RNA sequence: AUUUUG
């Protein structure tokens, strides 16, 4: 499964998550599940271009995810 | 369930803001509704006007609420 | 499917997607999930403000249409914009 | 009598479909399924603002795009009687 | 090992929740399920409007999971 | 069905349902099903003048999917038993 | 012509993805799954309202919003 | 992955 192989090859690395709203999250991908729910370590949140938040750990509900991109 | 409202006059508020007033005839497990003798009531502040509309089948996902009258 | 897509095989059809995008194209293939293959596709572009059509089109060639986002399918032959009946 | 049973019983008769974005489709119900997917014949498509109109010989409507359906009261009577 | 564990380990903790409609919650997580429905106790809500923020307080608040964007455990 | 049971325990108590369309309805919870559809009785609409069409409504049904929040007054027994139940599900399921 | 076979024939080549919103992606198709979530590499992302473009080395695109998949990439 | 967990 191509999506699963990509995810397994970026787990533990730093990724860009874009949500359908366009809000961005940069962080270390801990794990994901079948709904594309995500767990991120060391997370920076970006609205438009500005960093708005940081989280040591963040749960992202998978229905919001537009894409997961290697950094 | 909605069986308690069957054959009663109800107002149905839809997600797009419409107010339908009619007799609830039936429903199913999606809360799809079937209404008879329905009017659509158009509000501007506290004033309203009615439009006769007949029978509706309302898709459940668009139903915000159903109120007994 | 209640729609027998083979009746449109090699005819131009109009497709509308959830969100408002509209295209036309010549039906070359489909599956049971209503994914389509359309050829000579043209997209009717919309105004960013009103969401209404502008009259401008763009060509897109051979396109795979996702059945999950299809909301409307209609043959082009017999269609016409008309005045308020 | 369930909503979708009424819908199946409306096959062959006029129907009004309003989509979630306010477009309306007037025409004869050709077919329908349990998703509420519809096929209509002899269709008038009215755009949301009520501005532009179109005629379509037939069309397919995916069920999860529908806001509501309107049918003639006479249909409900004649279906109750049968 | 799975993302929902972050929520599991956050039980009885003050969590931060980001919700659709420009809403934010801060509150003690008392329960949740696989939809991310949850109940928060002693919860503050920040509603952002376009700039300006409205603050609200709830003794006990059920949140439907389909509005949830992000959950963050406490620091 | 954790929250279905929680809401069962709130039956005949007062709650306030905030809909995703921003309306808020206070009333007595009379019913809840597996989809978290709720029935309220003796309702009162917050900012009622803004929603004139609700003035003549006494009882109502609300589809679970349009609910944003249900909020109510706290009770310690409620809170600790709810947390206990969540932990019980997590040990079991 | 079966739609998904055409997509599979595009693996290794350029593919232009058009979302329901004013957003597009064009890049080399690495692969896809049963819901046509898509892995693209050496990708350009387009905001077709602002005209801003971004680059990505490799990404998994959620198939939920995809209206159109155009083999051969974008002109 | 076609209405109550997008």
């Amino acid at each position: 499964s191509s999506p699963n192989e990509f995810l397994n090859k970026v787990i533990g690395k730093k990724v860009l998550i874009r949500l359908s709203s366009g809000v961005d999250y940069k962080g270390i991908l801990s794990c994901l599940d079948g709904y594309m729910n995500l767990a991120l370590e060391r997370t920076e949140e970006y609205v438009n271009g500005k960093k708005t938040n940081v989280y040591g750990d963040a749960f992202i509900r998978g229905n919001n995810v537009l894409y997961v991109s290697a950094l | 369930s909605l069986v308690d409202y069957v054959d009663r006059k109800v107002i149905v508020v839809l997600r797009d803001g419409k107010k339908l007033i009619g007799i609830l005839r039936s429903f199913d497990q999606f809360a799809n509704l079937m209404l008879q003798y329905t009017i659509e009531r158009i509000y501007v502040d506290d004033m309203y006007g009615d439009i006769d509309r007949g029978v509706y089948i309302v898709r459940g996902e668009n139903v915000v609420l159903l109120g007994e009258l | 499917s209640i729609l027998d897509l083979s009746r449109y095989q090699d005819q131009r059809i109009q497709a509308t997607f959830t969100g408002g995008r509209q295209i036309t194209g010549i039906l070359k293939g489909f599956d049971q999930l209503m994914n389509l293959v359309l050829d000579d596709v043209e997209e009717q572009l919309r105004n960013p403000e009103d969401g209404k059509l502008t009259g401008a089109i763009r060509k897109l060639g051979l396109v795979v249409v996702r059945g999950t986002t299809l909301v409307l399918i209609a043959p082009m032959d017999g269609s016409e914009e008309i005045p308020n009946p | 009598m369930l909503p979708l049973t009424l819908l199946n019983a409306t096959q062959g008769r006029p129907i009004l479909v309003e989509l979630k974005n306010g477009e309306t489709f007037n025409g004869h119900l050709e077919n329908c399924d349990n998703y509420m997917n519809l096929t209509l014949r002899e269709v008038i498509r009215t755009m949301p603002d009520g501005d532009k109109f179109f005629r379509l010989p037939e069309c397919y409507i995916r069920g999860n795009n529908i806001k509501y359906l309107r049918i003639q009261d006479e249909v409900l009577s004649q279906v109750a009687k049968q | 090992a799975e993302p929902l564990d972050l929520v599991r380990l956050s039980l009885d903790e003050i969590v931060y929740v980001k919700l659709r409609g420009d809403r934010e919650l801060n509150g003690r997580l008392h329960a949740y399920d696989e939809h991310l429905n949850m109940v928060l106790g002693d919860a503050e809500e920040i509603v952002t409007i376009f700039l300006k923020t409205i603050r609200k307080h709830y003794e006990m608040l059920f949140v439907r999971g389909d509005s949830v964007i992000l959950i963050a455990p406490p620091r | 069905m954790l929250f279905y049971s929680f809401f069962k325990t709130l039956i005949d108590t007062e709650v306030t349902v905030e809909l995703k369309n921003d309306m808020s309805i206070r009333g007595i919870l009379k019913s809840v099903d597996q989809f978290l559809n709720v029935k309220l009785e003796n309702i009162s609409v917050v900012d009622a003048s803004k929603y004139p069409h609700m003035a003549a409504v006494k009882d109502l049904f609300i589809r679970g999917s349009v609910v944003r929040y249900v909020h109510m007054s706290s009770a310690y027994v409620d809170t600790i038993l709810l947390a206990d139940a969540c932990r019980r599900d997590l040990a079991n399921n | 012509i079966l739609p998904l076979e055409l997509i599979d024939k595009c693996i290794g080549s350029n593919l232009w993805v058009i979302m329901k919103s004013e957003r597009e992606f064009a890049g080399t198709l690495v692969g896809f799954d049963d819901y046509v979530n898509i892995v693209l590499k050496d990708v350009t992302e387009y905001d077709t309202v602002t005209g801003v473009t971004e680059k990505h080395s490799e990404m998994l695109l959620n198939g939920n919003g995809m209206c159109m998949l155009i083999p051969g990439g974008k002109p």
